[PDB]
């Protein structure tokens, strides 16, 4: 109104964003002070919500973080709070100072993660041990860890009960010569005093996310019941008793190579993470980054294999070089064979220096089969991705034929009427199928045989089956991506 | 009866340029007793001397003579819409194609239609028992 | 509910690497002996499975 | 010196829905304005966010010249900006999807409607806000049409080498 | 029981689309998401369906 | 009148944004008790063909 | 816009100033007093002036 021209502008109030399709659920424990309601999905706007919905320095809202750090504007988030446990215990560490400083200097430690870096100028010499422990005034908010400065050591809880609390190995890299002269004869001493207890075991999945589709799982827990309920919850989307929503998830195992092996239970909707027992990052935070990335800001493509050092870098992810590569290679082979993840630094650099990890391979703990013999139809997270993205996109496909007259005893179709038979039907539907060829399928092995159809006249019984209902039969082969090719040198020396 | 050569089913489905209007695969009748024709291998061989031969591009075409159905304008059936079409032959062989365009149109009298064809490729389905993959 | 497609409920979509098309092929016996260890029964024929399920 | 070197600033920019939408029978719109932030002791302050979706705003939303006709317009609206005859970079303010008229069916026009559109936001990569921007169009009727507009963006800090056109600048606004 | 739309409004909708708008051809089936949308009645999203599925 | 429902939408946390310390809460008192019961069809719509009757 | 809405012809200045200088009027809509029909429905077919003249 009040304007001249042709066209009328109605811009969409606010939706600055579409995000539909792409959903990642993310689930954790929270803190008293949290006010979002517990067991309840909820979505997630931005960063600014944080603290205050989910609680300080919470498992949930350390989480969260990583994930929209990756995942700027391709996804959608959401979250699903849950309490402690009623007699959880929280994990105590010690820390102790002990030293005078007996020159000027600075300290700088490094926990958990990069983001909780701190870094205190010692205040001049002769300091005792009671005015160093200063660093409780330095230590972040956002840290899951509370300090107190007990009057000469300081002293680390778990904001959360439970056993996530028992990860941890700090790395001071001050000690011996530093430029930064480090105060003499102070020596810090790091110890565990007491560890967690219990852990929550939700059960009540088909509740809390009845009916809702969400792409990927991310799940910041060890408990292995716990992971046990969301692998019997997604194999219950991928059903054939109703409508399936699909869906992956990602979880992680920490431990000796002895105890990691252990729980490979034969989970075809899983991509469990390995790592070893001395890995300098909280674990929960780098599983929430490959969860994130995975999570459709780099998968709209059902194909895309996230690997290698362009594709499957953690980025937000920093901590120092270690001065073992952790995974020995004999132990590296091992894990990939048995369907694990393994990841590691994405650079060489000299011992202590800071890097990135990155991903090796992109497996699903996939081995064997219901009928025993083993195969590798399910080995790539590709696959499922892939399988997935067939079964819509077919059934998109035959919603033409939906209300079609069809002939099946005289299949002669006179003239001016809209029909088909079943020939026709299946002629149309090879079309299809060789078509996507190099884009949902490979080269099919024999076409000719891959693809059925059969009317429910057929199958039943005389005067059993229905009018109007078929059954399709239909065998695929995802696109490949390796081959092995065996050379010889052959240096020749004659002439001819 | 399988050694019989005719043809069984003619379905045609029209989309028209200017409108988007689709209408439902409609069964035909053919005018006379010629048959249709295809050509399904999507490139040509020129003799060269001495045995050898040359590539071009060329396309797959289709000749299907029908009856114009009196409830679709003349023009459809001519170079104004997009056309998909189905074959089933009494033996048992289906040929499909989709996304196909009329070309070089001529006179009709109103009721006999020749269209010519063209299309990316056509897809052919043999009766059981095959032996090519 | 489900994925769009699948709501309405016009396909029923089933997905198992399991399954064959084709009719149980010919069959084929094997006879032998067996040790001390094996749970499978004597004088009885069955019916084979996997490489894994042997051993045991 | 501490790595947080990049002293640019980000000045006010429009925002969507920034004074509510208005509702009418046939649907709901946004109204884009400037937006108040207000702080625990009064002293209010204009939003800075969304950069480029500011600058997209401003650009659809602004006649720009016409074209002659042989008949002549009135001095009032002959379109265009009078501070466009100060600026170097040799182009003109606004955009001219208003200005199509009813040529043909109703699928000519608004073919037509997208070409202005694309002609128009093509700018952006000119000042080099964006790397690349495209608009999707469907016709679903009389009554209901849709578009969709995508544009691209770069992060703060390079990540990636070897790439085979060009760091677009001005990316400080990083989107 | 838990239907969140006053019962009246859905099924005369229901009718009014059924056999008189869109029933000049009698053959014609009113089911699917686009021969039987209720266009004309709006109720808020919600993960609970209301009926499990083996209740419908 | 036996069939009313009120929701609040804005309790989930969404764009939109909810008071603090506001709540509401919806019960029933008193329900129907009697409804018509007309049986005179053949007087009023005596022989005329109608396509779709709804009752409400 | 309620004069628009109920069918008036609402004129306004031209230029800008709020000054006592002085200007033009302009007319924003043309548009008739035409409402609902002669059966009570609402529409538009006679809504703008140039329908009236195109009719003739």
């Amino acid at each position: 109104a009040l304007s001249d021209g042709f066209v009328r502008l109605c811009i969409d109030p606010s939706l600055n964003f579409f995000g539909e399709g792409c959903k990642i659920l993310v689930e954790g424990q929270i803190t008293d002070d949290a006010t979002a309601a517990e067991n309840v999905v909820t979505c997630v706007n931005s960063e600014l919500d944080l603290v205050e919905r989910f609680g300080q320095g919470s498992v949930l809202t350390e989480s969260l973080r990583k994930v929209f750090c990756m995942c700027k504007s391709g996804v959608s988030v959401y979250a699903l709070p849950r309490a402690d446990a009623a007699a959880a215990v929280s994990a105590v560490y010690t820390l102790t100072v002990t030293g005078t400083a007996l020159t000027d200097g600075r300290v700088q430690l490094y926990m958990g993660e990069a983001e909780y870096s701190l870094d205190i100028g010692v205040d001049e010499g002769d300091t005792p041990t009671q005015i160093a422990a200063k660093i409780v005034a330095a230590i972040s908010p956002d840290f899951p860890y509370e300090a107190t400065a007990a009057a000469g050591v300081i002293t680390l809880t778990a904001r959360n009960g439970g056993t996530i609390g028992n990860h941890l190995s700090v790395i001071y890299t001050n000690l011996g010569s530093c430029t930064s002269v480090t105060p003499e004869g102070v020596t810090v001493a790091f110890a565990q005093t007491t560890p967690g207890s219990v852990n929550p075991e939700p059960n009540d999945y088909a509740s809390v996310v009845n009916e809702c589709c969400f792409a990927v799982y991310v799940l910041s827990s060890d408990d292995t019941d716990w992971q046990e309920n969301l692998r019997d919850w997604i194999r219950s989307a991928w059903d054939c008793s109703k409508p399936q929503c699909f869906g992956h998830g990602y979880v992680f195992n920490k431990g000796t190579l002895g105890q990691v092996l252990a729980d490979g239970d034969n989970s075809a909707e899983l991509s469990r993470l390995a790592l070893p027992t001395t890995y300098p990052v909280l674990p929960y935070l780098t599983n929430a980054a490959y969860g994130a990335l995975s999570a459709c800001s780099t998968c709209e493509n059902p194909e895309l294999n996230v690997q290698g050092q362009t594709y499957g870098l953690l980025s937000c992810i920093n901590m120092p070089e270690s001065c073992t590569p952790g995974w020995e290679f004999t132990e590296v082979t091992q894990l990939q064979n048995n369907g694990f993840v393994v990841s590691g630094p994405a650079t060489t650099s000299g011992q202590g220096n800071f890097t990135s990890p990155y991903i090796y391979n992109d497996v699903t703990n996939y081995l064997r089969d219901e009928k025993n013999r083993p195969n590798a139809t399910f080995r790539d997270a590709s696959s499922r991705r892939l399988a997935a993205a067939t079964g819509v996109a077919l059934a998109t496909f035959l919603q033409q034929f939906n209300g079609l007259a069809v002939f099946t005893k005289n299949t002669n179709i006179k003239t001016g009427i809209i029909g088909t038979n079943l020939r026709l039907m299946l002629g149309k539907i090879r079309k299809w199928a060789s078509d996507n060829v190099g884009v949902l399928f490979s080269e099919f092995d024999n076409i000719n045989e891959d693809i059925q159809l059969v009317s429910d006249f057929d199958v039943q019984p005389k005067c059993v089956g229905q009018p109007g209902v078929f059954h399709l039969n239909m065998r695929y082969r995802p696109p490949v991506r390796g081959a092995r090719i065996n050379v010889n040198l052959v240096p020749a020396l004659f002439d001819n | 009866c399988n050694k019989q050569n005719g043809v069984k089913n003619i379905l045609i489905t029209f989309t028209h340029c200017d409108t988007g209007e689709v209408i439902g695969p409609i069964s035909h009748e053919q005018p006379d007793d010629t048959l249709p024709t295809y050509k399904t291998c999507a490139w040509t061989n020129t003799a060269l001397t001495n045995g050898a031969v040359m590539r071009s591009a060329s396309n797959a075409t289709m000749t299907l003579p029908v009856v114009r159905d009196p409830r679709v304008p003349l023009a459809w059936y001519q170079g104004c819409a997009q056309i998909d079409a189905q074959v089933e032959k009494f033996d048992g062989t289906v040929m499909t194609l989709t996304e196909g365009a009329v070309t070089e149109p001529e006179e009709s009298d109103g009721r006999a239609v020749t269209m010519t064809i063209i299309a990316a490729e056509i897809d052919e389905l043999l009766p059981p028992g095959s032996l090519a993959a | 509910m489900a994925q769009d497609a699948l709501s309405d409920g016009f396909v029923r979509l089933c997905i198992d690497p399991s399954l064959n098309f084709f009719g149980e092929g010919c069959k084929i016996l094997v006879e032998g002996q067996i040790t001390d260890d094996a749970t499978a029964a004597e004088n009885v024929v069955t019916c084979v499975n996997s490489e894994l399920d042997l051993v045991e | 010196n501490f790595e947080t070197a990049d002293r640019r600033k980000r000045f006010w920019t429009t925002q969507v829905a920034a004074c509510g939408q208005s509702s009418d029978d046939c649907g709901d719109c946004a109204r884009p304005g400037l937006q108040l932030l207000c702080n625990g002791e009064g002293r209010i302050t204009i939003a800075t966010d969304n950069y480029v979706a500011g600058l997209a705003l401003n650009i659809l939303l602004t006649d720009a010249s016409k074209a002659d006709t042989g008949c002549g317009w009135t001095p009032g609206n002959r379109g265009g900006f009078w501070g466009d005859s100060f600026r170097s970079d040799n182009m003109r303010s606004g955009s001219k999807i208003r200005q199509v008229t009813a040529r043909g069916s109703m699928r000519e026009t608004v073919a037509l409607i997208r070409a202005y559109a694309i002609d128009d936001l093509k700018k952006l990569v000119a000042y080099g806000v964006a790397k690349s921007v495209d608009v999707d169009l469907t016709y679903q009727g009389s009554n209901k049409i849709d578009m969709t507009i995508m544009i691209q963006g770069v992060d703060g800090n390079e990540s990636r080498v070897g790439l085979t056109g060009e760091r677009i600048a001005n990316a400080w606004v990083w989107s």
